[PDB]
């Protein structure tokens, strides 16, 4: 009757812890990013009770491997999240029409965004890029971070638009779509190649640092899949931007104008397009605050079972 | 607190070169 059920359950429970555990230490498969919430807490055939993996909307997730048609094995990419038991997107679809089909009876789109294993780390600000206090100021992070991170890091220089990046457009497989495209900045199988140069640069969960020459602003890369972090390097006074422009010659200093207005631009943009904003007088301090937030990272996408 | 900024982020830039 029902203590053979229970046997079932039990054997079948353990494959699957197993299995699980066995998971481990595999590499990561693919990433997600959340379009939706999930919670666990009130269901039942989940491979391992407990086990199953609790998310918000818009986090993180690595998966390692299929389980079934309804379950993928993976974790949150959060410091002490453990491999567990992700719902696949057909039993996630299969739990919204039980709840549609649930509302109706009171009579009264995807769920994960595919992302590289590493959010590529991009650098904005303080001005515009090709000038050379923002350039300059930035060539100091990247020397660091290659230091700081010396072994778990991949700096690479990004010249083509990635801003052309946006999910859909590369998805696209109609060959009629280059017709949409006004003129265009870079070509987008030159765009299209980069991006998977990205998420290959991540699989392996190095950190990634993209020199990105177009990107200015977070808004560029906010349709794209990279879901980058963005670091703002920030200068607090535009007085003190001006004179560091000026202190640069009176090529540079020409184009004083442009530049402020870009340092603007990226002023009024609201805290939540960064990630992290770097605001601090010394370079020692910015690195260090860099270096804690990538460390922190770090453990969010490793820690202890590799 | 200018100076303190200009100052800072001078080297900073010099450390870019």
């Amino acid at each position: 009757l029902e203590e053979d059920r229970e046997a079932v359950r039990r054997e079948a429970e353990r494959q699957a812890q197993a299995q699980l555990e066995k998971a481990k230490t595999k590499p990561v498969a693919f990433a997600v990013r959340t379009n939706v919430s999930y919670s666990a807490a009130h269901e039942d055939d989940v491979p391992v009770p407990g086990m199953a993996i609790s998310f918000e909307a818009k986090d993180f997730l690595h998966v390692k491997e299929k389980f079934n048609n309804d379950w993928w094995i993976g974790r949150l990419v959060k410091e002490g999240c453990e491999i567990g038991f992700i719902p696949s997107r057909v039993k996630l679809e299969n739990m919204r029409l039980q709840h549609e089909q649930r509302a109706k009876e009171f009579k009264l789109t995807p769920p994960y965004d595919v992302v590289p294993s590493m959010r590529p780390v991009v650098l904005v600000g303080p001005s515009l890029k090709g000038y050379e206090v923002t350039d300059m100021m930035q060539k100091a992070l990247f020397d660091f971070l290659k230091h700081r991170f010396e072994g778990r890091i991949s700096i690479t220089r990004v010249t083509a638009d990635i801003s052309l990046a946006k999910r859909s457009v590369l998805n696209n497989p109609s060959k009629h779509a280059i017709i949409e495209r006004s003129n265009t900045r870079s070509s987008l199988a030159e765009v299209q190649s980069e991006i998977e140069r990205i998420f290959e640069l991540a699989r392996t969960l190095q950190l990634v640092v993209l020199d990105a020459d177009t990107i200015n602003h977070p808004a560029q890369l906010s349709k794209t899949s990279l879901a980058p972090i963005v670091v703002y390097v920030k200068i607090s006074s535009p007085k003190v931007l001006q004179r560091l422009i000026k202190s640069r010659g009176k090529s540079q200093a020409k184009h004083l104008n442009v530049q402020m207005v870009a340092a603007d631009k990226l002023a009024q943009c609201p805290p939540e397009l960064f990630d992290v904003i770097l605001d601090e007088n010394q370079l020692e301090d910015a690195c260090e605050h860099l270096a804690d937030y990538l460390e922190a990272y770090w453990k969010a996408t490793h820690p202890p079972s590799s | 607190q200018l100076e303190e900024d200009l100052r800072g982020y001078m080297s900073w830039i010099t450390q870019g070169e």
